[PDB]
C-alpha cells in the first residue's frame, strides 16, 4: 500500500485495514505487540503520510485491546501509546483521516470506517483535550492561511466527521440517539475557539441531515449554545460591521451554513426558528457583506407556506425601496433592484427567496406610502436577469438562475385560477403576478430565450429546465387568450403578434418538440404533445 | 480625446455654476464667506472636494446627486441613501395649505433634478423611485397622476414608465389603489398625447389588468412603436 500518496485506489485497501485493526484479539498478543513496537520506530517516515494514518488508527485500537490488563500494565501509557500518537498527528495523520473522508464495497467502507471514526471518540478523548489546548494558545494575537492551518488538527477531525457524515443518515442518528458521542458533541460544543466553533457548526450541520436528525438538532440548540445565542452572534457581528464603515467571513459563513441545513428539513418548528433568527438575518442583509446571498437563502427556508409571508414581504420591499428615489420612469424601479442586487451571488439568493415568496401568496398594495404599489417592478426586474442570463459568463452559472427564474415564471401562471371566468374582482385582477408574467413573456429576448431552452435540450438538472420551459409555453398557450381578452382589459402597454411567428413559423423548435414526445419524462413528452395541438 | 477633456470640463464646470446660484439663494451663507464664490469662479474643482466640500456642508442634495451622475457612482445604498435626505428635507420647509403648493414645488425640484439624471438608471432608479414618490406624496393630498406625471416631465417615456409601472402593479402581492389610479391616469395622458393609441377602448378602462394595451399586444404584437415622449 505505501508503494502507491495522492493515488484514490489507497481507499480500496481501508476497509481491510481498518477492521483488521478492529480486530486485532483474533491475531495472538505477541504479534500485537510486535507490530506495536515497530510502528513507534516507524515513525521515521513522514513523507508516506497514509502510513500514518493507519498506523495512528492502530494506536487508537490498540488502547483498547490493553483492556485486558496482561498487555496494559506491561505497557506505559505515555512511552507506549500518547508520545507516538502525537507524533502520528504531527505528522498529519488527521489530514488525511479528513482526505479519506472527504474524498468518499460501500458496505463495508462505512461500517468500518464508522467504527474507526467512533472508536477515536471514545478512545481517544486524552488526545482531543491536548490537542485543542495546544491549539487555543499557539496561535498570538499577520497569520497567513498556512499558519492558521498548521495546528488545526482538532478542526480537521470535525471536518472529517462532517464529510463522512454527511448524507448517511444510518449513521448520523449515532451521534443523537443516546444521550459517547452525544458526549463529543456536547464537549465539541464547548470549544470557544473562534475556527473550533466554525468548524463545529459546519459538523452539525451534516448531522441534521434527517427530517428525524434535523429535529434533534433543533432540541439541541433549544434544550439541552442556544439558537438565541447563535442569533446574538450575528447581531453582534452586524454592529461591529456597520460600526466599522476573512476569520469572520468563516464563523458567518458557518453559522448560515448550519441555520440553513436545519430549516430546510423541518416543519412547524420552522416558525420557532422564524420568531429567532428572522429579524436579526434581516438586518444583517442590510448590511453589504461579501453572505447576503448565503443570508437570502437561510431566509427563504424560513419563510412559511401560509398568510404569514407578510412580514418577510416587507422586510425584502424595504430593503430596494429604502435607498432608491423613485420617479413617476419605470428604469428608476429597476434601479432600485439593481442597486442593491449588485452581485452574482446577491441576485441568486435573491431569487430563491423571491421564488419562495411567491410561491402561492403576498400582502395586497405591497410598498404603499412609498412608492407605486403592487408586485410588478419585481417582475421587471427580472428583465435586468433573464433577458443578459444568455450572456452569461459559466453554463452552470447560468443554469443557476434561469432554473430559479422559470419556476417563478410558472408559478405565477398557475398563481391565477383561470377556470373561474371560462367556467374587487377587478383590484384582485390588477394585484396578480400573472398580469405581468404574461405581459413580459409577450415582450418577444423573453420568449427567445424560454423558447432556445426548448431548442437545445440534454446534468439531470438541466433537464428540469427543459421541463419548466416547455410546461410554460404550453401554459401560455392555454391562457393566451384569456390574457388577451379578460385580464389585459380589465388593468387596462401593449399587445401579441410575435410569439407566434417564432413559435410557429422557428420550425426547429416545432421539430425539436416533435422529438421530444417519444423521448423518455413523461412531463416533457406529455406536455411537449399538447403544445403542438395548442400551436395548431 | 480632446472632445473628451472638454465635455467631461463643461459637465463640471456647470456643477459649480449651480452650486453657486444656490449660494446665493441659500441664506445659510455669508456675504464675506465670498472665498467660496471665488473659489468657484477660480477654477474647476475636484468632484470629491466639490461633493465633500460643497454638496455636503451645504446639504446641496440635488447637486450632490448631479455630481455622482458625472461620477457614475452606481452604489445603490449610497445613492438611495442620499435620495432619502433630499425627500426629508422637503419635508421639513413644507407647511399644510400648500399641498397643491408644495405638490408643484416638489414636482419641480424633482423634474429639474431628474432630467438631468434620468438618462441613467442608477440615480434614477425609475422602478425604485416610483413608489419612494408615492411614499412620500402620500402624507399629502392627493390627485392621481400627481407621481407619475413628474417623471413623465422628467423626461422619461411613456413606454418605459408603462413596463416597469406594470411590473409594479402584478409585482406586489398588495391593495395598491394608488398605482392603479396614476396608471389609469398614465394610461389616459398616453392615449391622448400621440394620436396613433386614440380612441374609445380606454373609456372603459378604470387602471386594472384589463390593460387596453395588453389586449391589443396579444392580437397585433408586442411592437408599440417608437418611443413616445412628452412634447
Amino acid at each position: 500500500l505505501e508503494r502507491v500518496s495522492l493515488d484514490a485506489v489507497n481507499l480500496a485497501l481501508l476497509m481491510a485495514l481498518l477492521y483488521c485493526f478492529d480486530i486485532s484479539f483474533i491475531e495472538q498478543k505477541q504479534y500485537i505487540a510486535t507490530i506495536h513496537s515497530r510502528l513507534q520506530d516507524s515513525q521515521l517516515w513522514k513523507l508516506p503520510g497514509l502510513q500514518a494514518t493507519v498506523r495512528l488508527a492502530w494506536a487508537l485500537a490498540l488502547r483498547g485491546i490493553s483492556q485486558l490488563p496482561d498487555v496494559t500494565a506491561l505497557a506505559e501509557f505515555t512511552e507506549a501509546d500518547e508520545a507516538m500518537a502525537e507524533l502520528a498527528i504531527a505528522d498529519n495523520v488527521f489530514l488525511f483521516l479528513m482526505e479519506s473522508v472527504v474524498v468518499s464495497q460501500e458496505e463495508f467502507y462505512i461500517r468500518r470506517v464508522h467504527n474507526l471514526i467512533t472508536d477515536f471518540l471514545a478512545l481517544m478523548p486524552m488526545k482531543v483535550k491536548q490537542l485543542r489546548n495546544r491549539a487555543d494558545e499557539d496561535a498570538r494575537m499577520m497569520g497567513n492561511e498556512p499558519p492558521i492551518s498548521l495546528r488545526r488538527d482538532l478542526e480537521h477531525l470535525m471536518l472529517l466527521i462532517g464529510e463522512l457524515y454527511k448524507k448517511n443518515p444510518e449513521l448520523a442518528l449515532e451521534y443523537w440517539c443516546p444521550t459517547v458521542l452525544s458526549k463529543f458533541v456536547r464537549q465539541m460544543g464547548d470549544l470557544l475557539p473562534p475556527t473550533i466553533y466554525i468548524p463545529y457548526l459546519k459538523m452539525l450541520q451534516g448531522l441534521a441531515n434527517g427530517p428525524q436528525c434535523a429535529h434533534y438538532c433543533f432540541s439541541l440548540l433549544k434544550v439541552n449554545v442556544s439558537w438565541e445565542h447563535f442569533f446574538h452572534s450575528l447581531m453582534l457581528y452586524h454592529e461591529h460591521l456597520r460600526k466599522d464603515l476573512q476569520k469572520e467571513q468563516d464563523g458567518l459563513i458557518a453559522f448560515l451554513q448550519l441555520t440553513s441545513t436545519i430549516i430546510t428539513w423541518s416543519e412547524n418548528a420552522r416558525l420557532a426558528l422564524c420568531e429567532t433568527p428572522v429579524v436579526v438575518i434581516l438586518g444583517l442583509l442590510q448590511c453589504s457583506i461579501p453572505l447576503k446571498a448565503e443570508l437570502l437563502k437561510t431566509l427563504a427556508a424560513f419563510g412559511k407556506s401560509p398568510e404569514i409571508a407578510a412580514s418577510l414581504w416587507q422586510s425584502l420591499e424595504y430593503t430596494i425601496l429604502q435607498t432608491v428615489r423613485i420617479p413617476s420612469g419605470i428604469e428608476v424601479e429597476l434601479n432600485e433592484i439593481e442597486s442593491r442586487c449588485e452581485e452574482y451571488p446577491l441576485t441568486r439568493a435573491f431569487c430563491q427567496l423571491i421564488s419562495t415568496l411567491v410561491e402561492s401568496s403576498f400582502p395586497s398594495n405591497l410598498g404603499a406610502g412609498l412608492r407605486p404599489p403592487g408586485f410588478d417592478p419585481y417582475l421587471q426586474f427580472l428583465r435586468d436577469s433573464v433577458f443578459r442570463f444568455r450572456t452569461r459568463a459559466r453554463a452552470a452559472e447560468k443554469w443557476e438562475v434561469a432554473e430559479v427564474v422559470l419556476e417563478v415564471f410558472y408559478k405565477l401562471l398557475r398563481d391565477y385560477e383561470p377556470q373561474l371566468e371560462d367556467f374587487g374582482e377587478e383590484i384582485i385582477a390588477y394585484k396578480p403576478p400573472g398580469f405581468s408574467l404574461m405581459y413580459h413573456l409577450l415582450n418577444e429576448p423573453m420568449l427567445e430565450l424560454a423558447l432556445s431552452l426548448l431548442e437545445e435540450g440534454v446534468k439531470k438538472h438541466l433537464e428540469k429546465a427543459v421541463q419548466h420551459c416547455l410546461a410554460l409555453l404550453n401554459l401560455t398557450l392555454q391562457k393566451e387568450n384569456l390574457f388577451m381578452d379578460l385580464l389585459r382589459e380589465s388593468q387596462l402597454v401593449c399587445p401579441l403578434e410575435q410569439l407566434l411567428q417564432g413559435i410557429n413559423p422557428k420550425a426547429d423548435n416545432v421539430v425539436n418538440i416533435a422529438r421530444y414526445l417519444y423521448h423518455g419524462n413523461p412531463e416533457l413528452a406529455f406536455e411537449s404533445a399538447k403544445i403542438l395541438c395548442c400551436i395548431s | 480625446e480632446f472632445l473628451h477633456e472638454l465635455e467631461e470640463k463643461m459637465e463640471v464646470a456647470r456643477i459649480q455654476l449651480q452650486i453657486q446660484e444656490t449660494l446665493q439663494r441659500q441664506y445659510s451663507h455669508h456675504s464675506s464667506v465670498q472665498d467660496a464664490v471665488s473659489q468657484l469662479d477660480s477654477e474647476l474643482m475636484d468632484i470629491t472636494k466639490l461633493y465633500g466640500e460643497f454638496a455636503d456642508p451645504f446639504k446641496l442634495a440635488e447637486c450632490k446627486l448631479a455630481i455622482i451622475h458625472c461620477a457614475g457612482y452606481s452604489d445603490p445604498i449610497l445613492v438611495q441613501t442620499l435620495w432619502q435626505d433630499i425627500i426629508e428635507k422637503e419635508l421639513s420647509d413644507s407647511v399644510t395649505l400648500s399641498s397643491s403648493d408644495r405638490m408643484h414645488a416638489l414636482s419641480l425640484k424633482i423634474v429639474l433634478l431628474g432630467k438631468i439624471y434620468a438618462g441613467t438608471p442608477r440615480f434614477f432608479p425609475l422602478d425604485f423611485i416610483v413608489q419612494f414618490l408615492e411614499q412620500q406624496v402620500c402624507t399629502l393630498n392627493w390627485d392621481v397622476g400627481f407621481v407619475i406625471q413628474t417623471m413623465n416631465e422628467i423626461g422619461v417615456p411613456l413606454p418605459r414608465l408603462l413596463e416597469v409601472y406594470d411590473q409594479l402593479f402584478k409585482s406586489r402581492d398588495p391593495k395598491p389603489l394608488h398605482l392603479l389610479d396614476c396608471i389609469h391616469v398614465l394610461l389616459i395622458r398616453y392615449v391622448e398625447n400621440p394620436s396613433q393609441v386614440l380612441n374609445c377602448e380606454r373609456r372603459r378602462f378604470t387602471n386594472l389588468c384589463l390593460d387596453a394595451v395588453c389586449g391589443y399586444l396579444v392580437e397585433l404584437q408586442s411592437m408599440s412603436s417608437s418611443v413616445a415622449v412628452q412634447a
